[PDB]
């Protein structure tokens, strides 16, 4: 397999969430706030549904152009629609 | 060497001949015992009672597994109580063997 | 001495920790060190095994403490079965943390054989199955469930749970092993095709591996089908269970359980036959069964399989394949070794010889082909003469001297086999008719020998074989 | 040379056939005992167990 | 001799999970701009959380603020609640802290 193209992951990694990473990123951007102890988990849930949306939309664009490999112009087009939809 | 081999082979073939007939008679006797029991097919009671078996077994199976999961979810130490302990061991055992 | 120190440490743990006593922590260290020294030197007896495990999973001593007891836990004696039952019940409480739970399952998998009785362990299959939900313990529980699984444990609702877990996590290697074991017991529920055998469960060196060496010292001081259970189209669509099954009457012996001769002795009369009958060829225990059966459907199944296989694999016959070369020789050796046992020849081999003898050149597979001739059933000489001996004689007179010696050897063995089978019959065609056939065979080989001596100009190497025949 | 080869094969065959004879004797004893035990060993009774 | 940016460590988790859902071979150049998408989402996500909390008059962020956002996102509707979404997508250990269940004498955790 070439370095440039990565094959689809057959097995998903353990469903454990990076709780420490979410706390720091939320901390640096808005230092003044304090987040509840379980609020980190719900943010992780919100991020999953975003990535799930992004993967579906990218696949449709690649199939529409009759391409077997997801390309950068396919996913950037996916980003514009999902990012606006993801904000409410 | 040949004088020894001949005797060994002769005894082996005698054993084979005897064993074949003995096993055949055992098999035919066992097969005869099986077939007549199946053909009872009494209609006055047998089909009436068998359908009861089909329903009491299914109900008991469901209660067994529901009771098992409730004990797990209650987060209690069942081994401490001897009365509850012997119930737990019996849940996995099949009712058909009973 | 050492035992008294060990006893005081054991009672010290049962007393419980004291918050304000820092000195007892040092007393704990020397007490816990003494247990480690006893464990490494000789291990722990069965009685105190049940003691500390209840304490270790209890969790009043903290994760930092309870962790290192499990590492030093060594079974000097066999582990009591009731000890494990109590331990599992403490896991249901949930006081112990994740680190303690992981260690317990690793320990029990490693120490599985040392439990004296495994009957009551199998009754707790349900509780171990529920731990599959948590991702932390999933690989270790899969290993444990691999050993405990039996036919009664596989149930349809548990089958659905495993498939659901596979959707969420994907192609986990430890799940693929467990699913295959489930398919083997209930092929009517699951269908798995697995690529090819890599080791699914990682064989990492466990913490007690070095100690096991001390414990082991203490204890010390394809052309042929594969074997598979009878085809699962048996029963298949059934309105209801049989009356005999309803009364739990007798049954059959599963093929997987048959692995030792004493097991064969008990259950010779009732057995489960393979799906494909050609798999009996290299299984010694099933050869003892077919030594005395003489049943017709099994004979027909074996006949068709073996005849088709021989026809397809032969070298000078039916498309003249030369690539197999060695494979055909190995197959023929297996067949010969199988019919030396059973003291008779197969029906497929006779047909193969009668079909392929005219096209044979006399050198390709000389040893095995000529060893198949010896196992030809007794029959009138006039009938089989045009089929076999007319070709053998034409090949005989125009070949080298070693071919002549080979055929003399094979005919001597054939005569011995015919005589061996004839002698037992008189203990039980008329006898006068039977002796005529063997006398004609003897006269035929005498004619062969005289002409062969004339052709070879009185070579003594041939005369030795000629006299070897008349010795018998 | 041929005679030496023949003698070696004869000895090997001898040991193998001896092993086979031993196993077959055990099987014959088992069959005899089993047939003896089986030889030593209706609607009203059947309805009772149900 | 590896050195990893801690920021890239967090994003690498969701990037691998992206390739699982895609079910297609995906070019390497597509990887890094997905990382570009993620940080933008996090930045805009935090900004929205300010206003909803600020509107309620409390600076602390409580879960019902996250529920209100996802309802506007269309993820949460009348039929599909917040509890239903947690059940489908999260493991058991995360489920216990989030969804309350009564057990062992009507004790409920977390209290609701």
């Amino acid at each position: 397999m070439a370095l440039s193209t990565i094959v689809s992951q057959r097995k998903q990694i353990k469903r454990k969430a990076p709780r420490g990473f979410l706390k720091r990123v939320f901390k640096r951007k808005k230092p003044q706030l304090r987040l509840e102890k379980s609020g980190d988990l719900l943010v992780h849930l919100n991020c999953l549904l975003f990535v799930h949306r992004l993967a579906e939309e990218s696949r449709t664009n690649a199939c529409a152009s009759k391409c077997r490999v997801i390309n950068k112009e396919h996913v950037l087009a996916a980003a514009k629609v999902i990012l606006k939809k993801s904000r409410g | 060497l040949e004088e020894k081999l001949l005797d060994i082979r002769k005894k082996r073939l005698q054993l084979k001949q005897a064993s074949e007939s003995k096993l055949l008679e055992i098999q035919t006797e066992k097969n005869k015992q099986k077939i007549d029991l199946d053909s009872m097919e009494n209609s006055e009671r047998i089909k009436i009672i068998r359908q009861n078996l089909q329903m009491e077994i299914k109900i008991t199976t469901v209660i067994q597994h529901v009771f098992q999961n409730l004990i797990l979810g209650s987060k209690v130490n069942w081994a401490e109580d001897p009365a509850l302990k012997e119930i737990v061991l019996q849940l996995e055992k099949n009712v058909d063997m009973m | 001495a050492e035992e008294d120190a060990l006893q005081m440490a054991v009672g010290y743990f049962e007393k419980g920790p004291i918050k304000a006593s820092q000195n007892k922590d040092k007393t704990l260290e020397k007490h816990l060190k003494t247990v480690e020294n006893v464990a490494w030197k000789n291990g722990l007896a069965s009685e105190e095994i049940d003691i500390l495990l209840n304490i270790a999973l209890s969790g009043k001593f903290g994760n930092a403490v309870n962790t290192r007891i499990l590492k030093c836990m060594i079974p000097a004696t066999v582990i009591s079965e009731d000890s494990v039952v109590k331990a599992v019940s403490w896991l249901c409480v949930g006081k112990c943390s994740g680190s303690t739970k992981v260690l317990f399952y690793r320990w029990l998998v490693a120490m599985f054989d040392f439990i004296d009785r495994k009957e009551q362990i199998n009754l707790l299959y349900g509780f171990f199955f529920a731990s599959l939900q948590d991702d932390a313990l999933c690989p270790y529980v899969c290993h444990l469930l691999y050993l405990l699984t039996k036919k009664e444990n596989v149930k349809p609702f548990r089958v659905r749970k495993l498939l659901d877990l596979q959707a969420k996590m994907g192609m986990q290697p430890h799940l693929q092993a467990l699913l295959s074991l489930y398919k083997f017991f209930a092929p009517a529920l699951i269908s798995v095709s697995l690529p090819v055998k890599k080791i699914y469960f990682k064989n990492s060196e466990n913490l007690w591996k070095t100690a096991l060496l001390a414990v082991k010292q203490r204890n010390r001081g394809s052309v042929i089908p594969v074997l598979n259970s009878s085809s699962y189209t048996k029963e298949c669509g059934k309105k209801e269970m049989s009356l005999s099954d309803c009364l739990n009457r007798s049954g059959s012996f599963p093929l997987e359980q048959l692995q030792s001769f004493p097991q064969l002795l008990q259950n010779i009369h009732c057995l489960e036959l393979p799906s494909q009958m050609g798999s009996v060829l290299n299984n010694s225990l099933l050869l003892h069964y077919i030594n005395c059966v003489r049943d017709e459907p099994v004979l027909l199944r074996f006949y068709y399989w073996l005849s088709q296989t021989l026809q397809e694999e032969c070298i000078w016959y039916k498309v003249n394949n030369y690539e197999h070369g060695k494979e055909f020789t190995n197959f023929l050796d297996t067949i010969i070794r199988a019919e030396c046992f059973l003291q008779e020849g197969f029906y497929s081999c006779e047909a193969f010889l009668y079909k392929s003898l005219p096209l044979w050149d006399g050198l390709c597979c000389r040893s095995q082909f000529l060893q198949l001739v010896s196992w030809i059933p007794f029959s009138s000489f006039s009938e089989v003469k045009p089929l076999l001996f007319d070709h053998l004689a034409q090949l005989f007179f125009t070949s080298t001297i070693y071919f002549k010696c080979s055929v003399l050897q094979s005919l001597k063995e054939l005569l011995q086999n015919w005589l061996l089978w004839l002698s037992m019959d008189i203990h039980m065609t008329t006898l006068g008719g039977s002796m005529n056939s063997v006398s004609k065979l003897i006269h035929y080989v005498g004619w062969l020998s005289t002409t062969a001596m004339r052709l070879e100009s009185n070579n003594t190497f041939l005369l030795h074989f000629i006299l070897d025949f008349y010795e018998k | 040379s041929t005679k030496e080869s023949k003698n070696e094969k004869l000895k090997e065959d001898l040991e193998r056939e001896q092993r086979w004879l031993d196993e077959q004797q055990q099987i014959m004893e088992s069959l005899n005992v089993l047939h003896s035990e089986l030889k030593n060993k209706s609607e009203s009774r059947i309805f009772n167990e149900l | 001799r590896p050195r990893q940016d801690p920021h890239k460590a967090g994003l690498s988790h969701y990037v691998k999970l992206f390739s699982f859902y895609a079910k297609m071979p995906m070019e390497r150049k597509a990887l890094e701009m997905v990382e570009k998408c993620l940080d933008k989402y996090f930045q805009h996500l935090c900004d929205d959380l300010e206003v909803f909390a600020a509107h309620a008059g409390r600076k602390t962020v409580k879960p019902e603020d996250l529920e209100l956002l996802m309802r506007r996102q269309g993820l949460v509707t009348d039929q599909v609640s917040l509890h239903v979404l947690v059940e489908r997508h999260l493991p058991l250990e995360y489920r216990q802290l989030l969804i309350p269940c009564a057990y062992s004498g009507n004790s409920v955790f977390p209290a609701q």
